[PDB]
C-alpha cells in the first residue's frame, strides 16, 4: 500500500513538456528481493489454503486486489508485475474472487479492451510486451499474464463480460491471446531457449480450457445485437466458437499449430536431450487436444452452421490435415501425426494423442485412400511409421500393472495411457477395415497394395524379408499363455483387448478379398484356429461382456473356417476341427481352491457296466453353451424422492445413441448435463439449501442408467455368443460332409443339443430376446 | 452494545466465498447455517446453500434495521470490493433508502453502466416513472418537497465517462444521460417556474 | 525468376512507391499501394490496387495487373512518401513542402488533408529548398532537406512543432526512426548522424561514417527488432551494416550495386531478408537465414584454406542473439545474393516490402508487383 502511493504522486500530469526532473527514486534492488519473496509466500499460502485465500482478499483494510491492480498500473519493474501477476492469479482460483477479478481486470484495462479513436500511443500489457519484454529477450509478465487468464477461465466465466463500456464478451482477451501472443511467439528474441515453449504451453493451455468446455449451441449462430451509446453493435461470439471457425478454416493459427507438431516431431527424431524439451512436448500435447476436441465437435458444429442464416463456410478439419504443408511443399501433416507413434516407448502421452487422432479421421471413408497414399507415397516413412503402430501393440508394460492400486499414480497412469493407445490403434483397424479396399488397416496389416489384396503371401515377421505387422503383434497377444493349461493371458488380463483382437481376426476371415490369405497363414504358419479352440469357453467373472464377444469372434472365425474347408475337400483339417468341438473330453473342475494330492495316475483300463458315477464327460459345443446363461437381473425401479419418474425416462430416452457397435445406449455425460442444467434453472432461497440432495439423486439416476446399460450389452453379448453358437452348429449339420460323423453320434448330439436348449429357454427367467435365435436353432436341429 | 458492522462483513464474506465456492464449501455451507436459527428452514430439495445464506442475510437486515444505512452499505461496499454482481433486493431496498450513496459506492468501484442505469431511473423518478422504487414521496411538482439531486457525483460519472473517447458505448451512455438531465433541468425549470406563478397569485383570502 | 512480377507501364517516371499497411490482426495480404512521380510537365500521387480476381487454378500464371484507383496533381516532384496509417499519405515535394493527403476508399479519391508550404527553406533567401526525405510515426512526422534543416510535425499539427536549424551543413538525402525520439539522418558527405529530439541544441547526438574517402549516402533504415542495426547505400552503391552502439564506423561494407544505391529496406516481419534498389536498375534481394539452422552440435572435420582480411575484433563479447548482419564469421555469414529484375531497366527509383508482396517504381515509367516473394 506505501509503495502504491508513493508510486501514483509521481505519475505526470500530461501538461508539462518542459523540463528534466531529477531520477525517479526507484525501489532498491533489495526491496524488490523482499516484495518479491513476500508476494511468492503469499502465492504459495492461497494456493493450497481456500480459507486463506478468501480471508485475505476479503480484508477490508488491505484491499489486496485493489493495491495489487494499482500497482500493475505504475511504472514498476517486470519480474514483480509478474508476480502480482501470478498472486492474482492465485487468488482467481476461487470462484467468488475470479467473478470479481474479471470486473476489476475490464475497469482497470491492463489490456486494452475500449479502442478510443485518437490515442495512437496504448498503454498496458500490449505494448510493455512489445517494448520493454522484447528488449530484455524473456518474457515472464507475459507468461504471468496467460496464467491469470488460465486460472479465470477454469474457475468462473462471465458471459456480460465488457457490458455497458462495450459489446460484451471474452473476443478482446481472445485476440491479444492469438494475434499478439501465439501468433508471434516464433518472432521473438529469447535469451533462454526454454522460454520460447514456456510462452506456447501457457497460450496453449488457455485455448484447449476454451475449448474444452465450449458446446455449439443454436444461440451462438445468430447475431444478438445490443445497444452501446445509441448505436446498435453485434454482440461478441463465444470463445470457443472462435476457436473452431479459426481450426475449421485455413487459417494462421491451424498453420501454426500444425508447424509446432512438425517442429516437435522433427526435434524428438534427434533422440538428444535439448532446452524446454518438456514444454515443447506439453505445447505439442495441447496442439493435440485442441485438434481431436475440434474433430469431436465438428459434426454439430456443421450441422447448427447450415441450418442457420450465417454466410459463413467452414472446412471439415481432416480435409485441412490434407493441406500442403508451406514449409515441406508437400501434404505431410497426417504423416507428421502419424510419426509420434515411433516415440510411443520414450513419450507414450504425445502417441495417445496421435492415435486418437488417427483414430478419429480413420472414420471418414473419403480419406482412407488419400491417407494410404501420403503413408506409402516414401518407403522409408512407410516403414518408420509401419515400425511406430506395431511398437505401440508390442509395449509389454501395458498388460503387466491394471490391478495394483498402491503404486504411484503416474506409472498407473502411463500404463493405461500406453492401454489406451493399444485400444485406439485396434478400433483404427476395425472401422477403417469396415471401409472399401485399398484401406489403411490393410496396410498396417501386411497386406501388398500394389497388387489385388487377394494374392497376398503373409509369412512370418522376418522370412523371405517381410517386415513385422499389425497382424503379427495381435497373433502374440493372442498367443501369450496358450502354452499354459489357463488358456490366453489376454483373455484374463486385459478381456477388452482380446476382444477387439479376436474381432480384427474375424473380419479379416470375413471379408472376400482378405479371407484366402489370413486363413492359409493361420491354418499353415500359426495353427492359430485349433490352438485357440482348445481353450473355450472363456469364463472372466468380472468382465464376461468381453469374455462372451471373445468367444462369438473365436466361433465365427471357426464357422468361416469350416465352411471353407468343407467346401474346399479339406478332411484332414475339417475332421481335426470336428473331434476338438464333438469328441467327448474330460471335464476339467474349475475351483482355484483346493489343496488336495499328487496321487492317482495308476488305475487301468477296465469295467463297461455301471452307472454311478457322472464321470462329467461333455462336448465342447455343449459346454459352450453352458457358459451362455439365458437369465438376467433387471435392475430394481428408480425410487426417486425430488425428480419425476415418467420426465426421467423421456429424458434418458432423448439421451439414447447407437454406440459404434451398433448398440442403443444412454449417453451418461448427456443426460449429467441435462439434469445439471435443469438443477441451474431453479431460482429460489428453497433450492439452494436443497442443491447437495438434488446433485445425491442425480448420482441415484447415473448410477441406475449405468446398471441398464451394463444390462443392454450383456443382453446383446449374449445374444453374439448364442447367435455365433448357432451359426457354428448350423455349417457342422449343412456343410460339412455327412461321413465325418457316425449317423448314430450325429442323432445323439443333435438330441442332446435339442434338450439343453429346451431347458434353457423354458426357464422362466430366461430373456425374451433369445428367443428367436434359440427356435431358429430348434428347427434347423429337428 | 457493540457495532453489528464486523457480523455483516463477515456474512457477506461467507455468502461470497459460498458463490465463488465449488460442492465442498456447499457442503461445508450447511453445518454453518445449521448452527444459526433460521426460524424456517423447510429443506425443500431445490435451495442451494447459498440461497439460504443469502435468506438469512435478509433475515438479519430486517430484524436488525440501523438508523443510518451502515449495515446495507457495508454489505454492497464488501460485495463491490469482490467484484460480485449485486442481488436486485439488495439495489431496490437501498436504492428506496439511499440513492445517492449507492451512485457514490459504484462509482467508487468503476462501474461506470450501472451508475449510468441509476441516474437513468432515479431522473425518472424525479420525473414521475417510478418513484416507489426510490422512496420518492412525490414526483418533481411546483408544490413538492426538495429531493436532494447529488449533481457532483452524477458530474463525476459524465467526467468519468467522458475520460474514455475510444468507447461507443460509453458515448451512447453519456448521450442518453444527458438527453434525460435536459428533460430534468426543463420540467424544473416549468415546475420553478409555475411555483413562481403559485407565489404570484395574490391573497385573495 | 523474371515470371514472379506483374509489370505496369503508367506513361511516367515513379519517383516513390509504398504499400498501405496491413492490420497486424488480418490475415489479410496487401493489396492497396500509392506512388509518386516526378520529372513529369505535372507530377502525381496515385493510389493503386493489385487485381484479385479469385484465381482458384494452382495453374494459372498471375497475370494481375495493378489498377490506378485514384489520383492527385502534386505540386513539383514527389522526394518522398510513407503511410502515416491506412487512411493519410505523406509527402516531401522538390518544392520544399510537406503534405499530407487523405484517401476516401468510398469514393476513390485523394483530397490534401494538410500541408506545410514552407517546411524547407535556405535561411537568410526564404528561397524554397527541397525536402529530400520523410519518416512517420503516427502521428509524428519528420521531413529533412537540402537546407540541412530537421522539422517534426504531428499530423493534426497546423504549425511546425519544432525545427532543428543548421542541423546540417550539407544536403539531409534519408532520415528514419532509431526510437520513438530518435532519429538517424544521411548526407550528401557520407554521414551517419544520430538525433535526440527532445534535446534543445542543433548537435547530434553521435556522427557515424567511413574511414578514408568519404562518398554521399542516399538511404537509411533500421532493423526492425534489432533497434541498434542499421542498414545505408551511398553513391558509390556499397551497402554499410552498422552498429550505433559499437563504434563510429561500419561493422560490414558490401558490393551491392554498380551505381547510386535509392533504397534499402528490412523486411518488416523477417528481418533476415533485406532488399535494396539502384540507378543501374537493378533489385536485389539479400538472404542472411543460412545461419539460422541451430547448432546441432554434432561432429568433427578439419580443412584447411586461408584468405587474409584484417579485423581487430577482442575476443570478449558473450554469444548473445548474433544479428546475422553483424556476423564476421566468414565460414557461417553465407549470405545469399538474388537479382529480383530482369536485366536491363532504367533506374529503379522506390521499392517496398509487405508480407509476401513487394512493390517497385522505375524510371522506365514502369510499376513492378510480385505476390510471392519467396515461392
Amino acid at each position: 500500500m506505501l509503495y502504491h502511493e508513493h508510486l501514483r504522486r509521481d505519475l505526470p500530469n500530461t501538461d508539462n513538456i518542459h523540463q528534466r526532473h531529477p531520477p525517479l527514486r526507484g525501489i532498491t534492488q533489495r526491496e524488490l528481493d523482499g516484495l518479491i519473496a513476500c508476494l511468492q509466500l503469499t502465492c504459495t499460502i492461497i494456493d493450497w489454503s481456500e480459507s486463506a485465500r478468501l480471508a485475505l482478499c476479503e480484508h477490508a483494510q488491505w484491499m489486496p486486489v485493489v493495491v495489487i491492480l494499482g500497482l500493475l498500473q505504475c511504472s514498476i519493474p517486470p519480474l514483480l508485475k509478474a508476480e502480482l501477476l501470478k498472486t492474482l492469479a492465485a487468488f482467481g482460483k476461487s470462484p467468488e474472487i475470479a467473478a470479481s477479478l474479471w470486473q476489476s481486470l475490464e475497469y482497470t484495462q491492463i489490456l486494452q479492451t475500449v479502442r478510443a479513436t485518437g490515442l495512437r500511443q496504448g498503454v498496458g500489457i500490449e505494448v510493455e510486451l512489445n517494448e520493454i519484454e522484447s528488449r530484455c529477450e524473456e518474457y515472464p509478465l507475459t507468461r504471468a499474464f496467460c496464467q491469470l487468464i488460465s486460472t479465470l477461465v477454469e474457475s468462473s466465466f462471465p458471459t456480460n463480460l465488457g457490458a455497458g463500456l462495450r459489446a460484451p464478451g471474452f473476443e478482446p482477451y481472445l485476440q491479444f491471446l492469438r494475434d499478439t501472443v501465439f501468433l508471434r511467439y516464433r518472432t521473438r528474441a529469447y535469451r533462454r531457449a526454454a522460454e520460447k515453449w514456456e510462452v506456447a504451453e501457457a497460450v496453449l493451455d488457455v485455448f484447449y480450457k476454451l475449448l474444452k468446455d465450449y458446446e455449439p449451441q443454436p444461440e451462438d449462430f445468430v447475431d444478438q445485437y445490443v445497444e452501446l451509446q445509441g448505436e446498435e453493435r453485434v454482440a461478441f461470439k463465444p470463445p470457443g466458437f472462435s476457436l473452431m471457425h479459426h481450426l475449421l478454416n485455413e487459417s494462421p493459427m491451424l498453420e501454426l499449430c500444425l508447424s509446432l507438431m512438425e517442429e516437435g516431431v522433427t526435434q524428438l527424431d534427434t533422440y538428444a536431450p535439448f532446452p524446454g524439451k518438456k514444454h515443447l512436448e506439453k505445447a505439442v500435447a495441447y496442439c493435440f487436444m485442441l485438434l481431436n476436441l475440434t474433430l469431436q465437435k465438428e459434426n454439430r458444429f456443421m450441422d447448427l452452421l447450415r441450418e442457420s442464416h450465417l454466410s459463413m463456410i467452414v472446412t471439415p478439419l481432416e480435409q485441412l490435415l490434407q493441406g500442403i504443408n508451406p514449409r515441406s511443399k508437400k501434404a505431410d501433416n497426417v504423416v507428421n501425426i502419424a510419426r509420434y507413434l515411433c516415440h510411443g516407448n520414450s513419450n507414450a502421452e504425445l502417441a495417445f494423442e496421435s492415435a486418437k487422432i488417427l483414430c478419429s479421421i480413420s472414420c471418414n471413408s473419403k480419406i482412407q485412400e488419400k491417407i494410404v497414399g501420403d503413408f506409402t507415397q516414401d518407403q522409408n516413412v512407410s516403414q518408420k511409421l509401419m515400425v511406430g503402430f506395431v511398437s505401440c501393440l508390442d509395449s509389454e508394460e501395458a498388460e503387466e500393472l491394471l490391478d495394483s492400486e498402491k503404486e504411484a499414480e503416474d506409472q498407473v497412469k502411463q500404463t493405461n495411457i500406453r492401454y489406451m493407445t493399444k485400444i485406439h490403434i485396434l478400433n483404427l483397424l476395425i472401422t477403417s477395415l469396415e471401409m472399401k479396399a485399398p484401406n489403411l488397416a490393410m496396410f498396417l496389416l501386411g497386406y501388398e497394395l500394389k497388387k489385388p489384396v487377394s494374392t497376398t503371401n503373409l509369412q512370418d515377421s522376418g522370412v523371405l524379408g517381410c517386415p513385422r505387422t499389425c497382424l503379427h503383434s495381435i497373433l502374440d497377444i493372442l498367443r501369450k499363455g496358450t502354452d499354459v493349461r489357463a488358456g490366453p493371458v489376454a483373455v484374463w488380463d486385459t478381456p477388452h483387448l482380446a476382444e477387439l483382437c479376436y474381432q480384427v481376426i474375424y473380419q479379416l476371415c470375413a471379408c472376400a478379398d482378405t479371407s484366402g490369405p489370413t486363413m492359409r497363414y493361420l491354418r499353415t504358419s500359426q495353427d492359430f484356429l485349433f490352438s485357440q479352440l482348445q481353450h473355450l469357453p472363456f469364463s472372466v467373472e468380472e468382465s464376461e461382456i468381453s469374455a462372451m464377444n471373445q468367444m462369438s469372434w473365436l466361433m465365427k472365425t471357426a464357422t468361416i473356417e469350416l465352411r471353407i474347408t468343407s467346401l474346399n475337400r479339406q478332411r484332414s483339417h475339417t475332421q481335426r476341427l470336428l473331434h476338438l468341438l464333438l469328441d467327448d473330453m474330460p471335464t476339467r473342475p474349475y475351483s482355484a481352491d483346493g489343496e488336495g494330492g499328487m496321487e492317482d495316475e495308476s488305475r487301468s483300463l477296465s469295467g463297461f457296466l455301471h452307472f454311478d458315477t457322472t464321470s462329467k464327460v461333455r462336448r465342447k459345443i455343449l459346454r459352450i453353451l453352458d457358459s451362455i446363461q439365458f437369465s438376467n437381473e433387471i435392475p430394481e425401479p428408480l425410487q426417486l424422492d425430488f425428480f419425476d419418474r415418467s420426465q426421467i425416462e423421456q429424458v434418458i430416452a432423448n439421451c439414447e445413441h447407437k454406440n459404434r457397435r451398433g448398440q442403443t445406449v444412454c449417453n451418461v455425460k448427456l443426460l449429467h448435463r441435462v439434469l445439471v442444467a435443469e438443477v441451474n434453472a431453479l431460482q429460489g432461497m428453497a433450492a439452494i439449501g436443497q442443491r447437495p440432495l438434488l446433485m445425491e439423486e442425480i448420482n441415484t439416476i447415473l448410477q441406475y442408467v449405468v446398471e441398464r446399460n451394463k444390462l443392454l450389452q450383456c443382453l446383446h453379448a449374449k445374444r453374439h455368443a448364442l447367435e455365433s453358437w448357432r451359426q457354428l452348429v448350423e455349417i457342422i449339420l449343412t456343410a460339412c460332409p455327412q461321413d465325418l460323423i457316425p449317423t448314430e453320434h450325429r442323432q445323439l448330439i443333435i438330441r442332446d443339443l435339442l434338450q439343453d436348449l429346451h431347458v434353457k429357454i423354458l426357464d422362466d427367467d430366461a430373456a425374451q430376446e433369445l428367443m428367436p435365435i434359440v427356435a431358429g436353432a430348434v428347427f434347423t436341429l429337428t | 452494545k457493540l457495532a453489528l458492522t464486523s457480523v455483516f462483513e463477515g456474512l457477506a464474506c461467507k455468502c461470497i466465498r459460498l458463490q465463488q465456492g465449488g460442492e465442498a464449501a456447499q457442503a461445508e455451507a450447511w453445518e454453518w447455517l445449521a448452527a444459526n436459527q433460521l426460524a424456517t428452514v423447510i429443506t425443500t430439495k431445490e435451495s442451494s446453500a447459498t440461497d439460504e445464506a443469502w435468506r438469512l442475510m435478509i433475515s438479519y437486515l430486517d430484524k436488525y434495521e440501523a438508523k443510518n444505512t451502515l449495515y446495507h452499505h457495508c454489505i454492497i461496499n464488501k460485495l463491490l470490493s469482490h467484484g460480485v454482481p449485486l442481488p436486485n433486493w439488495l439495489i431496490n431496498r437501498y436504492k428506496a433508502m439511499d440513492a445517492a450513496e449507492l451512485l457514490r459506492l459504484y462509482l467508487k468501484y468503476d462501474l461506470l453502466e450501472e451508475a449510468a442505469e441509476l441516474v437513468l431511473e432515479y431522473v425518472d423518478a424525479l420525473l414521475g416513472k417510478g418513484h416507489q422504487y426510490f422512496g420518492i414521496q412525490a414526483p418533481l411538482s411546483a408544490t413538492s418537497q426538495l429531493v436532494w439531486f447529488p449533481y457532483s457525483a452524477i458530474d463525476h460519472l459524465r467526467q468519468a465517462l467522458g475520460e474514455n473517447e475510444s468507447n461507443q458505448h460509453n458515448q451512447a451512455i453519456l448521450s442518453k444521460l444527458q438527453r434525460k438531465m435536459d428533460e430534468y433541468f426543463q420540467k424544473l425549470k416549468k415546475a420553478t417556474d409555475d411555483y413562481k406563478k403559485l407565489v404570484q397569485k395574490p391573497l385573495r383570502a | 525468376m523474371a515470371d514472379k512480377f506483374a509489370a505496369k507501364f503508367v506513361s511516367h517516371k515513379i519517383s516513390r512507391t509504398r504499400w498501405r499497411p496491413v492490420s497486424a490482426s488480418s490475415l489479410q495480404q496487401p493489396d492497396v499501394f500509392a506512388t509518386g512521380s516526378w520529372d513529369n510537365e505535372e507530377n502525381k500521387v496515385c493510389v493503386w490496387a493489385t487485381s484479385d480476381f479469385g484465381a482458384t487454378s494452382l495453374d494459372e500464371e498471375y497475370q494481375g495487373d495493378p489498377k490506378q484507383l485514384c489520383d492527385i496533381k502534386h505540386p513539383g516532384d514527389v522526394m518522398d512518401m510513407q503511410f502515416l496509417d491506412k487512411e493519410r499519405i505523406v509527402t516531401g515535394s522538390s518544392t520544399g513542402t510537406v503534405t499530407i493527403f487523405r484517401h476516401h476508399e468510398n469514393n476513390q479519391t485523394l483530397s490534401v488533408n494538410q500541408r506545410w508550404e514552407q517546411a524547407h527553406y535556405h535561411v537568410g533567401s526564404n528561397m524554397r529548398a527541397p525536402c529530400t526525405a520523410i519518416v512517420c510515426s503516427s502521428p509524428e512526422i519528420v521531413s529533412v532537406g537540402e537546407d540541412g534543416r530537421i522539422n517534426c510535425f504531428r499530423a493534426e499539427s497546423r504549425d511546425v512543432l519544432r525545427t532543428i536549424d543548421d542541423a546540417d551543413s550539407s544536403t539531409m538525402h534519408g532520415v528514419t526512426f532509431l526510437r520513438t525520439t530518435e532519429i538517424l539522418t544521411v548526407n550528401s558527405v557520407g554521414q551517419l548522424k544520430l538525433w535526440d529530439l527532445r534535446k534543445q541544441g542543433n548537435d547530434p547526438t553521435q556522427i557515424f561514417s567511413v574511414t578514408g574517402e568519404r562518398v554521399p549516402l542516399h538511404c537509411v533504415d533500421r532493423h526492425p527488432n534489432q533497434q541498434h542495426v542499421v542498414a545505408t547505400g551511398g553513391q558509390d552503391g556499397m551497402l554499410c551494416i552498422w552498429d550505433v552502439r559499437h563504434g563510429k564506423m561500419p561493422m560490414s561494407l558490401l558490393n551491392a550495386h554498380e551505381a547510386e544505391m535509392w533504397e534499402v529496406h528490412f523486411h518488416p516481419s523477417n528481418p533476415d531478408h533485406l532488399f535494396t534498389c539502384s540507378e543501374d536498375g537493378s533489385l536485389w534481394h539479400w538472404d542472411a537465414s543460412a545461419d539460422s539452422e541451430k547448432p546441432t552440435f554434432l561432429l568433427g572435420g578439419r580443412s584447411t584454406f586461408n584468405i587474409s582480411r584484417s579485423s581487430i575484433a577482442p575476443p570478449n563479447a558473450n554469444q548473445s542473439l548474433a544479428c546475422a548482419w553483424l556476423s564476421t564469421d566468414p565460414t557461417k555469414g553465407q549470405l545469399e545474393i538474388t537479382n529480383l529484375l530482369p536485366s536491363s531497366t532504367l533506374s529503379v527509383n522506390s521499392l517496398d516490402v509487405l508480407g509476401q508482396n513487394l512493390v517497385c517504381g522505375t524510371d522506365a515509367e514502369a510499376i513492378y508487383v510480385t505476390r510471392r516473394l519467396f515461392s
